[PDB]
């Protein structure tokens, strides 16, 4: 309800807001090719401990990774690059960098802990790249494992957060091309253990307006999954698995038009039961779904 | 005198009570009789009926506030299990009165 | 222009262009527990089956959740 403020003093716009595992530390990130990160004292204030430059483009995504590993932060730029940083001991460094890339690098992901340590690029020109560090101790050294071609631009991915062993790790990927003809703009690709390779698994016709945000939900002892995009409207999925590529039946349980203008971003929280959207009027908003699977919002904040 | 062939009993008939301005007191009062006959299935039941129909249970009247008890496994699910076992043996006797308390 | 964040033990983080609220932007966090409180006042082994179940429904109704206290009871 209430709201703070706090003074980024960057010397351009905002790009990207992460919070770390255990919630006490924040990262910005911005088109003056910079890094801060800030912390919380017991007083409840704000501060920013580091800020150091990156690279030589525009930044536009930066994010954590889980505290087994380390303190360690990925980021992404137009210099057609993507960087591994470490903090040890009270400074950052570098560890490696991922240059394969030939456009923009758009958005940089962490695999869920279970599988490793993984991360995952996309590509304005349509490639989808997973590397892996085999061990651990040393984070200057990675190796290319997948690549995939989506046969039309990328701006988002996600990971399943989901734990259970009777699923197989996934990941989704939403286009932003804005060409006359409607074509599908969802797709979704899975691991097969026998042949070693990510398939295309499912694709979502029903999408053909560009894609700006697209996220997954934590699951947490669920038996199906949930999908969430941000386009013109907002939309909510469902794929339920059935008894080569898994099966699914999918559904649509959302579409929402309040904020009258384009949806950029979405969020879920820690129990995977409220989404938070933003829009172009400057306004967040917040869904949760009753007992008879009908979603209504629940606050406006502005 | 063959009156201990049919699944009703005369004198659980004289000594059950209703009462529905008190529905804890009734639930107690038939348990402690069940124990005077002798019948451990009634007296599982009545326990059971006292938990289930207590006063902290009442449903609200906005549907996007919480999850009603009786979609709870604990409800009407269990409600319809003991019915249809109840049902099988003819005993009209307990039908009656379950149908009752939880009305 | 915008950014997005859900970090929980709180609220969100939202930082937007500040011709929606040119070359600016505005940072701002929200202020927007049941679950600590229960995780270290149950019990879990060291006393027989009845004596485990009346404990944890007493924590239950102190907290103000009577769905999950009578749960335990008919356990």
């Amino acid at each position: 309800f209430v709201a703070r403020s706090i003074a980024a003093d960057h010397k351009d716009l905002i790009h990207d807001v992460s919070f770390d595992f255990h919630g006490r530390r924040m990262a910005t990130c911005s088109s003056d090719q910079s890094v801060k990160v800030w912390d919380k004292s017991e007083s409840g204030d704000w501060h920013c401990t580091a800020s150091w430059k990156t690279h030589s483009g525009s930044v536009w995504r930066v994010t954590w990774a889980h505290p087994e590993f380390g303190q360690v932060l990925a980021s992404c730029s137009f210099d057609r690059t993507a960087a591994v940083w470490e903090e040890i001991v009270s400074h950052w460094v570098k560890r490696t960098t991922l240059v394969d890339s030939r456009t923009s690098v758009t958005d940089v992901k962490f695999a869920p802990k279970h599988m490793g340590l993984m991360l995952a690029t996309c590509s304005a020109d349509g490639i989808v790249r997973i590397y892996e560090a085999p061990d651990v101790m040393n984070l200057s050294q990675w190796s290319l494992q997948h690549e995939i071609s989506c046969k039309l631009s990328c701006s988002c991915i996600s990971w399943n957060p989901s734990s259970s062993r009777a699923h197989s790790p996934m990941i989704a990927v939403g286009s932003d091309d804005s060409s006359p003809n409607a074509m599908a703009k969802v797709q979704i690709f899975e691991y097969n253990e026998n042949t070693r390779k990510y398939a295309k698994a499912e694709t979502l016709m029903t999408v053909t307006d560009p894609v700006h945000d697209i996220a997954f939900a934590p699951n947490l002892g669920r038996s199906f999954h949930i999908l969430a995009i941000a386009t013109k409207d907002v939309r909510i999925f469902t794929l339920k698995p059935v008894r080569g590529p898994t099966k699914f039946e999918i559904h649509i349980v959302a579409q929402f038009d309040n904020h009258n203008s384009q949806v950029w971003r979405v969020s879920w929280n820690i129990t995977g039961t409220v989404l938070a959207s933003s829009g172009d009027d400057g306004c967040v908003r917040l869904w949760k779904a009753n007992y008879m699977d009908n979603w209504k919002c629940t606050g406006i904040l502005k | 005198d063959i009156a201990c062939l049919l699944p009703v009993h005369k004198s659980l008939g004289e000594l059950y009570i209703l009462n529905v301005n008190d529905i804890q007191e009734t639930c107690q009062k038939n348990a402690a009789s069940a124990l005077l006959v002798g019948r451990k299935d009634l007296v599982q039941v009545w326990s059971l009926a006292t938990v289930a129909t207590d006063l902290c249970l009442g449903p609200k009247s906005d549907p996007d506030l919480e999850t009603p008890w009786a979609r709870h496994p604990f409800g009407r699910q269990l409600l319809e299990s003991l019915l249809a076992h109840y049902c099988r043996l003819r005993d009209v006797q307990t039908l009656a009165m379950l149908c009752s308390v939880f009305e | 222009p915008e950014g997005l964040c859900y970090g929980l033990f709180g609220d969100l983080a939202f930082a937007a262009k500040e011709s929606l609220v040119l070359a600016s932007s505005a940072l701002s966090v929200f202020e927007t527990r049941w679950f600590v409180d229960t995780a270290e006042r149950y019990a879990l082994a060291g006393r027989p089956l009845a004596e485990l179940c009346d404990h944890n429904a007493k924590v239950a109704r102190e907290l103000g959740r009577n769905q999950v206290a009578q749960t335990w009871t008919m356990l």
